[PDB]
């Protein structure tokens, strides 16, 4: 309701954090019982769907603004088969799985990259530049991942260094996803840097293209803009 | 009441499991629904509010606190278990205890990864944090290899050590039956292991070390222990004081 | 099955998955070691036979299989084994050695007696030259000397394939006395033999390695295999899981939903 | 030239390397097998292997055993059971070992022990020559 | 070879003693490494 104000009234893209829908659904469901309502399979409130639905349907892009809904999602039963998330998926179109591990690699930000996904990535909407580059990347990351598996166990020149190169490119790309931080600048030092899309698409593409590969990788580490990566690249090449 | 009387009280709610049953029963007997998993819904609410009534209060409340250590004694790691799932969404972490260690004689019991302090460190002594930081890690890497080819199969040396280290720390992570500690004792022994001093020992003897070592510092290095309690923390000196004490003492402990 | 069953299964499979996986690297490491060990070695064994070749020979007069005491690694040993005792009828005098013991299977059931030796601790701390000599020396003492031995081992091709080998054991110091060996203008049935001898270790080491390297590398392979299987299953079980769970949940939820209530 | 294969499980030093000469303790004496030498097969004997590499250099070695195999051709393969570079071989030890060796010889049992001792002595000398 | 071949002593026996004698010899850093190639997982059976 508030967000409807900001959307419509304030014409905005309201960001709606709903944290967590799991708790929501659950909250409804808690009542379901008491309400003598028949809940559902898996216990869910019967209304699980409507509950979600109308609500999701109440979120959108009006032609005033958007209520862009970013929903923090505690995962019920850590599956999605738990009907709601599956349903949620119906309403999910950009999906965030954060990689605790990547973060643990000191990478900041450090999502699960391949499961930083969107059904809405397109060579159309987001165009092929994005798409493809990404497809190349996503793939690449994986490819790098693939090689990781080999090398990991077998020490090295277990690769040919084009694989290494891609591995490296990927690393840079990887690192470029790391971005210095503003909010936790108090901790980190540096600042939250913001990356206009073209620099992004371009950015990785370049790294991918190896056009930058003759430079180090921490360059990309803690960078927003591909320039800020390039600049740091140079800088790491002292 | 304590909380509002400043006081930081510790409640151990022992156990909500038992409650749950009763309560569930209560609903049912009241004919009233239970809920999900056949047991009440807002027994979560019951607790949610119950446990929300535990808090760390500001200063106005005399810093008010109730530290709540709620307890559930599990059947079959049923965490999946309704209330546990619930609870899982509620606490500030959960302390997973592991039997295997117990039968092994190992006390603590714990499965650590399962154990969590979401909170982690902020309430932690720097003293400990400083030695412990390092330990958590030493175990962490250790743990993957703690899992790896555990049997009589080699490892690379790095890892032969980590394993040793890990193992040592395990002993260290034992704690006797009805044998509480204090942070310095702990930090001390942690320091001991961290700084590797007892990898040296083959594992059985750790326990002997620790006690002996403890009774030793208890004799002398209350100087230090007291100090460490005081500084709350290790200074480079305290470290240095430790360093010798342990090394030599350790040397004495051994030979 | 009931979730237990699934778990039970799972439990193990996961374990396996680890165990095998564990064994995979463990092996890979061994294997890796062995891999290292091949360089001078390579030469060394290659060397070892490297002359009954130029100056050549053939008998008209010790069979041996040289591989592992290993299985779980695979059926490598069986491979040589096979191809070993399978032969033996033609030969001469019959004196066979299986060094390697999972090789001693296809041979070990026809004799226990026409074995001369076996090596144990095949691989392990990766097997080596000394040993090759060690095992070489006493071996000599025996009554079959080139009733032409064969040495059967898995000569590696790759960490995953080796080809179950034989090579022939020139223990001629005889027909090798005869021929184009004169050309080795002097040489003595000493020094001859005392190279034959010497090459017995060289090779021995080598063969041993060829096999063992193969085996160990095979062990990774086996251990892989297992995990591929695992991996899937593990996945699948996880369904079986949900289901039995849900089946459950639901079913109760039934009972709950007056499947025991209003409608008791 | 002889593609001299100079080896030990330890090492292949010259790996068919186009060497001019290797001086080799064969069992009676030696010979400095020169660049491509006739076939002759000789079983070594400890001495030092001195690999007069074609190059001008000679690299020094100690050899204990194996066979060098002098093919007709250019391939000469010293496959010394033990082939070492002197670097790794301690004169001091050799001597001391020799001290011992000589000591031991006296109680060495039979030609075989004696031999052994001697092998060792000879050896110790045989490093010692160079070493 | 008379100081070993006398009666018996293989070229191996000999050699190995030679080699052994190398093993016996060697400088230090270097000295670890010897036994590595020796009869070690030498465990001879006929089984």
């Amino acid at each position: 309701t508030v967000a409807e104000y900001f959307r419509d009234q304030e014409g905005q893209d309201v960001l709606l954090f709903i944290d967590n829908i799991f708790r929501f659904t659950q909250a409804g469901s808690e009542v379901s019982a008491l309400l003598g309502r028949i809940p559902s399979a898996v216990g869910y409130q019967p209304t699980l769907a409507t509950d979600m639905g109308t609500m999701q349907e109440r979120i959108t892009t009006t032609k005033k603004g958007s209520i862009t809904s970013v929903q923090a999602i505690y995962v019920p039963a850590d599956d999605l088969t738990d009907p709601a998330p599956a349903t949620t998926f119906a309403h999910l179109d950009a999906t965030t799985v954060l990689s605790r591990a990547i973060a643990e690699l000191g990478i900041y930000p450090a999502v699960d990259p391949l499961d930083s996904t969107s059904r809405i990535m397109d060579p159309n909407i987001v165009g092929s530049e994005h798409y493809d580059v990404a497809r190349g990347v996503q793939k690449i990351l994986q490819d790098y991942k693939s090689l990781q598996d080999i090398i990991a166990i077998l020490g090295m020149d277990e690769l040919s260094e084009e694989d290494k190169l891609t591995v490296s490119r990927a690393r840079k790309i990887q690192r470029f996803l790391s971005q210095p931080f503003q909010v936790a600048e108090v901790f980190t030092g540096h600042l939250g840097k913001l990356v206009p899309l073209k620099e992004t698409i371009k950015g990785f593409q370049q790294i991918l293209a190896g056009e930058y590969d003759h430079l180090p990788e921490q360059a990309f580490y803690m960078v927003g803009p591909i320039e800020e990566a390039v600049a740091k690249a140079d800088k790491l090449a002292e | 009441y304590f909380r509002d009387n400043g006081k930081h009280a510790l409640i151990i709610y022992d156990d909500l499991s038992k409650q749950a049953v009763a309560y569930r029963q209560m609903s049912l007997l009241l004919r009233r629904p239970p809920g999900r998993e056949a047991y009440p819904g807002d027994v979560f609410y019951l607790h949610s509010r119950l446990l929300e009534r535990a808090a760390k209060m500001n200063d106005a409340f005399g810093g008010g606190s109730l530290t709540a250590l709620p307890v559930i004694e599990t059947q079959a790691g049923d965490v999946s278990a309704y209330i546990p799932t619930n609870v899982i969404s509620i606490t500030d972490g959960q302390i997973f205890l592991e039997t295997e260690l117990f039968y092994k004689g190992i006390r603590p019991a714990i499965n650590v990864g399962l154990s969590v302090s979401r909170v982690g460190s902020a309430a932690q002594t720097r003293a400990m944090k400083q030695v412990a930081g390092t330990m958590k890690l030493e175990l962490a890497q250790y743990r993957e290899v703690a899992a790896f080819a555990q049997f009589g199969s080699d490892l690379d040396a790095a890892t032969q050590q980590l394993l040793s280290r890990g193992v040592r720390l395990t002993e260290l992570l034992k704690q006797g039956q009805y044998s509480p500690m204090a942070i310095e004792e702990q930090v001390a022994v942690i320091y001991a292991g961290v700084r590797g001093y007892l990898d040296k020992l083959e594992p059985s003897k750790i326990t002997k070390f620790e006690n002996a070592f403890l009774s030793h510092v208890i004799s002398q290095h209350q100087a230090l222990l007291g100090k460490i309690r005081t500084d709350g923390k290790i200074s480079e000196e305290s470290d240095a004081k430790l360093k010798e004490i342990v090394t030599n003492f350790l040397a004495g402990f051994e030979a | 099955a009931t979730l237990k069953d699934i778990t039970r299964r799972l439990k193990s499979i996961k374990n396996i998955q680890k165990i095998t996986k564990s064994m995979k690297m463990v092996a890979a490491a061994k294997y890796a070691r062995a891999e290292r060990e091949l360089k001078p070695a390579r030469v060394y064994g290659v060397g070892s036979l490297a002359l009954y070749e130029k100056a050549d020979i053939k008998t008209p007069e010790l069979i041996i299989g040289v591989s592992s005491d290993r299985g779980l690694c695979g059926a490598i040993h069986s491979s040589v084994a096979k191809q070993m005792k399978s032969e033996a009828a033609n030969l001469k005098e019959v004196k066979i050695i299986g060094v390697g013991d999972k090789i001693r299977s296809i041979l070990h059931r026809t004799h226990s007696d026409q074995f001369l030796v076996t090596f144990k601790e095949v691989g392990r701390r990766p097997p080596t030259f000394g040993d090759a000599s060690v095992i070489a020396l006493e071996l000599l003492n025996s009554g079959y000397e080139f009733d032409e031995g064969s040495i059967i081992f898995n000569r590696f091709r790759s960490v995953i394939s080796y080809k179950t080998e034989e090579k022939p054991i020139f223990s001629l110091d005889t027909i090798s006395s005869a021929e184009s060996m004169s050309i080795y203008d002097d040489i003595d049935a000493d020094v001859l033999r005392n190279y034959q001898e010497y090459s017995l270790a060289n090779i021995i080491y080598y063969s041993l390695k060829e096999s063992t390297t193969s085996e160990q590398s095979a062990r990774m392979t086996a251990m892989d295999n297992a995990s591929k299987n695992a991996s899937e299953m593990i996945d699948k079980l996880t369904l079986t899981f949900n289901r039995t769970r849900q089946a459950v949940i639901t079913k109760e939820l039934i009972e709950i939903i007056s499947g025991a209530a209003a409608l008791d | 030239q002889m593609s001299f294969t100079f080896a030990s499980p330890t090492q292949v030093f010259f790996n068919s390397a186009n060497v001019r000469q290797v001086d080799v303790p064969t069992q009676t004496g030696a010979f400095g097998i020169l660049a491509a030498h006739v076939p002759t097969l000789q079983v070594l004997r400890p001495g030092l292997v001195v690999v007069h590499a074609e190059d001008g250099t000679t690299s020094k070695y100690f050899v204990s055993s194996g066979s060098v195999t002098v093919n007709a051709d250019s391939s000469v393969q010293l496959l010394a059971e033990e082939a070492v570079t002197l670097d790794m071989l301690d004169l001091g030890a050799a001597k001391a070992n020799l001290e011992k060796a000589q000591s031991e010889l006296l109680g060495a049992a039979d030609e075989a022990t004696r031999a052994e001792i001697q092998i060792r002595i000879e050896a110790n000398e045989a490093l010692v020559k160079a070493l | 070879v008379a100081y070993w071949r006398q009666a018996g002593l293989s070229y191996i026996r000999y050699s190995q003693i030679c080699a052994k004698a190398v093993r016996d010899a060697l400088k230090t850093e270097f000295k670890a490494n010897a036994m590595k190639t020796s009869g070690s997982t030498i465990k001879i059976v006929k089984v």
